DNA sequence: GGTTGGTGTGGTTGG
C-alpha cells in the first residue's frame, strides 16, 4: 500500500530477506558516493 | 531494456505483466505494491491518439515471472483485475503528463519467493535518494533496441538520475516536474534506456539506510531508446504519491 | 520453449 507500507515492502526473499546481494546492487549502492 | 543484461532470479519480485487477452499480448511491466494493488503507466491503458483504450475485463496481470515468452509451469500468477483507475489530470494530448494508474486486482495473491511487494516512497529516502548522480535500474521485457527484438527473459539496465537543465534542452516536449530523467551523458562511455514495451515498469532504488527498494519512478516515454544525448523520461512516483494512497483509502484492500 | 532441468520447479517436445 502506502509507503514501506506492506509490512515488509521492498525486502527480497531470494535476496535481502536472505542476505544475498545481486549482480549489480553494489553498482548503485556505489552511486550515492558510498551509501552502505 | 537496451544495452541491458538479463536479470537474475527475482531481481524484481514485484515485476508484472500487462497482458492483452485478444490477441495474446504483452502491453507492459507493472509493480506490485499491495496483495492486490498494482501500479502501471496510464498510457499502457489509454492512448487515444493511437486508439489505446484497454479495459479491466481485457487485461491479464502476470505476476512473478522470468521467461517473457513462457508460462512458468508453477511460478507465474496469472490474474484478473477488478478495477483500473487512471489519474484524472493525465494529459495525453500534450505530454504523457500525470500518466499513472492503479488497477485493483480481482483478489489477493501470495508473496511466494518471486511475487513480492516493493516500498512506496517516503519524504526521507526520497528526499536524499533522488539526487542526480545516484542511479536506479528499470526492469522490463521489451524492445532491446528500436525495431522488430523481443527477449528471452527479463532484462535490467542501471542508470543515473538526470537534472532538469538537460532534460529540458533535450526535448521540444514540455517537461513537467512530474517526471525526471535517467540516462548517461555521452562523454560517459557507458549506456542504456527503457524502450517501447518497458513502460509501467519500475525505476527502483536501494536505500542505503533501511535497505529496502522504493519506486522513485516509472517508465513514461522518450525520444527513441538510446538516442545518444537523448534521455528516457520516467514519472516521479513521489510528487504524486498523494494521488496513490487516496485510491487505496477509498477502495479495496 | 527448449538440452526432460530449469523456475516454464513436473513427467506427458506437450500441455
Ligand atoms: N528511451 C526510452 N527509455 N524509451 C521508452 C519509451 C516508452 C514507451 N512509449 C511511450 O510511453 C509513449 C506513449 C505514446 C507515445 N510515447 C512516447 O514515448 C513517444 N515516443 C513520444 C511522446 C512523449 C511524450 C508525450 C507524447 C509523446 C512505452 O514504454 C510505452
Amino acid at each position: 500500500t502506502f509507503g514501506s507500507g506492506e509490512a515488509d515492502c521492498g525486502l527480497r526473499p531470494l535476496f535481502e530477506k536472505k542476505s544475498l546481494e545481486d549482480k549489480t546492487e553494489r553498482e548503485l549502492l556505489e552511486s550515492y558516493i558510498d551509501g552502505r | 531494456i537496451v544495452e541491458g543484461s538479463d536479470a537474475e532470479i527475482g531481481m524484481s519480485p514485484w515485476q508484472v505483466m500487462l497482458f492483452r487477452k485478444s490477441p495474446q499480448e504483452l502491453l507492459c511491466g507493472a509493480s506490485l505494491i499491495s496483495d492486490r494493488w498494482v501500479l502501471t503507466a496510464a498510457h499502457c491503458l489509454l492512448y487515444p491518439p493511437w486508439d489505446k483504450n484497454f479495459t479491466e475485463n481485457d487485461l491479464l496481470v502476470r505476476i512473478g515471472k522470468h521467461s517473457r515468452t513462457r508460462y512458468e509451469r508453477n511460478i507465474e500468477k496469472i490474474s484478473m483485475l477488478e478495477k483500473i483507475y487512471i489519474h484524472p489530470r493525465y494529459n495525453w494530448r500534450e505530454n504523457l503528463d500525470r500518466d499513472i494508474a492503479l488497477m485493483k486486482l480481482k483478489k489477493p495473491v501470495a508473496f511466494s519467493d518471486y511475487i513480492h511487494p516493493v516500498c512506496l516512497p517516503d519524504r526521507e529516502t526520497a528526499a536524499s535518494l533522488l539526487q542526480a548522480g545516484y542511479k536506479g535500474r528499470v526492469t522490463g521485457w521489451g524492445n532491446l533496441k528500436e525495431t522488430w527484438g523481443q527477449p528471452s527473459v527479463l532484462q535490467v539496465v542501471n542508470l543515473p538520475i538526470v537534472e532538469r537543465p538537460v532534460c529540458k534542452d533535450s526535448t521540444r516536449i514540455r517537461i513537467t516536474d512530474n517526471m525526471f530523467c535517467a540516462g548517461y551523458k555521452p562523454d560517459e562511455g557507458k549506456r542504456g534506456d527503457a524502450c517501447e514495451g518497458d513502460s509501467g515498469g519500475p525505476f527502483v532504488m536501494k536505500s542505503p539506510f533501511n535497505n529496502r527498494w522504493y519506486q522513485m519512478g516509472i517508465v513514461s516515454w522518450g525520444e527513441g531508446c538510446d538516442r545518444d544525448g537523448k534521455y528516457g523520461f520516467y514519472t516521479h512516483v513521489f510528487r504524486l504519491k498523494k494521488w496513490i494512497q487516496k485510491v487505496i483509502d477509498q477502495f479495496g484492500e
